[PDB]
């Protein structure tokens, strides 16, 4: 057996398990509600007599 | 002998794979690797791991 190429397959093998290791998921989303901006009644004509 | 033998998904054989392509290609096994490609229909990969 060729004892250069198992070492270059261990190497290769413990490259790819650490790289996949390293790897976080951490997400940023905001939330799904409003503002609310602000507002004012508008009122409606009428008529008056006494 | 555990964790994952004989019953396995599909799915994971690529990854056991990957070491042996890798080894194939070490410039001086090029017999075998050529043999293996050529004539893999007939003889397929699982049966080649499993030996």
């Amino acid at each position: 057996p060729n004892d250069e190429a198992t070492i270059k397959a261990l190497d290769n093998v413990i490259k790819q398990i650490e790289a996949l290791s390293v790897i976080v998921n951490r997400s940023e989303k905001a939330d799904d509600a409003q503002i609310l901006g602000p507002n004012t009644y508008k009122q409606l004509l009428e008529h008056l007599f006494s | 002998p555990t964790r994952y033998g004989t019953s396995e998904s599909i799915d994971k054989f690529k990854i056991a794979w990957e070491n042996v392509e890798s080894v194939l290609n070490m410039e001086g096994n090029d017999f075998v690797k050529t043999i293996m490609y050529a004539y893999e229909d007939n003889f397929p990969k699982k049966d080649f791991y499993m030996m």
